[PDB]
């Protein structure tokens, strides 16, 4: 199961 | 940035017994960026029916993939793989040694 | 078996010609692929590689596929920042790696939690072992983690690593147990190749072993040697096993003063062997 909900941008 | 070049292993999954089917393999390692080509070759000609893993890559980031095909080795048929990346002048041919 | 882990691994290359980045996704549990994603794939979900996960339903796919999308896009947004970042030309292409994770330990219990971030092949960003603090490579890195550190990205990971990451870790490991909590001991054996008329090559084979974790080592008169000595790569068979090999160079005669002794996690008691056939 992923990390959710969407990793945070660089 | 980095280039690295890809490591390269020919080999069966199987051992290897003329006449008897196995899966020839390739296996490319090591390399960085991952666009790469790759096939395998029976007395110099490229085979078609080849398939390869999904792309995934190690703890130092470096890439790898698996190429197979089904094969019959027998004792007069030669088989390679050829590779070309960004880091090479022109293709890689990697001759299967049995023994290897 | 006795420590366990679930990974994911993640893949932008950025296609300045024309288009997004390819974006390729695996998950794996130990050594065992059990989902992919390919932006270059016609189904545009996240699909079984696993028998046991196929058991999965659809609520569990439209979810994982919800979250693959949007993280393909979250790199599609790196790729452009990243070039900002490092005053690159739009003309190149160039890649985004991720990797995260938990492990279980001996006690099926939470061990560690990890994620690393990589711009062009070099360490970008990492979580600490802590789960709590971030290693930053360099100043476009840094720039990273205080905006990370302000929206409590670490905290919410955490969660991720401690919770659902051992949670769903653990329920795959029941549900594919035949096969993830089989150990696959090496089958094992020698070769030997007349090198010249006073040498010898003695090649000592492990193949059909899971998981890939291996140690092959050379003794001669029950002391390690590593001189003369040769090791290739641990490989995959492409049957969901591995394989490697180890060889030694000997002088003709002498090949019963060498030992290959084989470690695995599914040998009770390392293997010796020793060319006495």
């Amino acid at each position: 199961r992923q990390w959710g909900p969407d990793p945070a941008a660089v | 940035m980095i280039q690295r070049t890809p490591k390269i292993q020919v080999y069966s999954r199987h051992p290897a017994e003329n006449g008897k089917s196995n899966f020839l393999n390739c296996y490319v390692s090591g390399f960085h960026p991952s666009d790469i080509e790759v096939d395998l070759l029976k007395n110099g000609e490229r085979i078609e029916k080849v398939e390869h893993s999904d792309l995934s890559f190690s703890k130092d980031w470096s890439f790898y993939l698996l190429y197979y095909t089904e094969f019959t080795p027998t004792e007069k048929d030669e088989y390679a793989c050829r590779v070309n990346h960004v880091t090479l002048s022109q293709p890689k041919i990697v001759k299967w040694d049995r023994d290897m | 078996m006795g420590s366990h882990s679930m990974r994911y691994f993640f893949t932008s290359v950025s296609r300045p010609g024309r288009g997004e980045p390819r974006f390729i996704a695996v998950g794996y549990v130990d050594d065992t692929q059990f989902v992919r994603f390919d932006s270059d794939a016609a189904s545009q979900r996240m699909e079984p590689r696993a028998p046991w996960i196929e058991q999965e339903g659809p609520e569990y796919w439209d979810g994982e596929t919800r979250k693959v999308k949007a993280h393909s896009q979250t790199h599609r947004v790196d790729l452009g920042t990243l070039r900002g970042y490092y005053n690159q030309s739009e003309a190149g292409s160039h890649t985004v790696q991720r990797m995260y994770g938990c492990d279980v330990g001996s006690d099926w219990r939470f061990l560690r939690g990890y994620h690393q971030y990589a711009y062009d092949g070099k360490d970008y960003i990492a979580l600490k072992e802590d789960l709590r603090s971030w290693t930053a490579a360099d100043m476009a890195a840094q720039t990273t983690k205080h905006k990370w550190e302000a929206a409590h990205v670490a905290e919410q990971l955490r969660a991720y690593l401690e919770g659902t990451c051992v949670e769903w870790l653990r329920r795959y490991l029941e549900n594919g147990k035949e096969t993830l909590q089989r150990t696959d001991a090496p089958k094992t054996h020698m070769t030997h190749h007349a090198v010249s008329d006073h040498e010898a090559t003695l090649r000592c084979w492990a193949l059909s072993f899971y998981p890939a974790e291996i140690t092959l080592t050379w003794q001669r008169d029950g002391e390690d040697q590593t001189q003369d000595t040769e090791l290739v790569e641990t490989r995959p068979a492409g049957d969901g096993t591995f394989q490697k090999w180890a060889a030694v160079v000997v002088p003709s005669g002498q090949e019963q003063r060498y030992t290959c002794h084989v470690q695995h996690e599914g040998l009770p008691k390392p293997l010796t062997l020793r060319w006495e056939p």
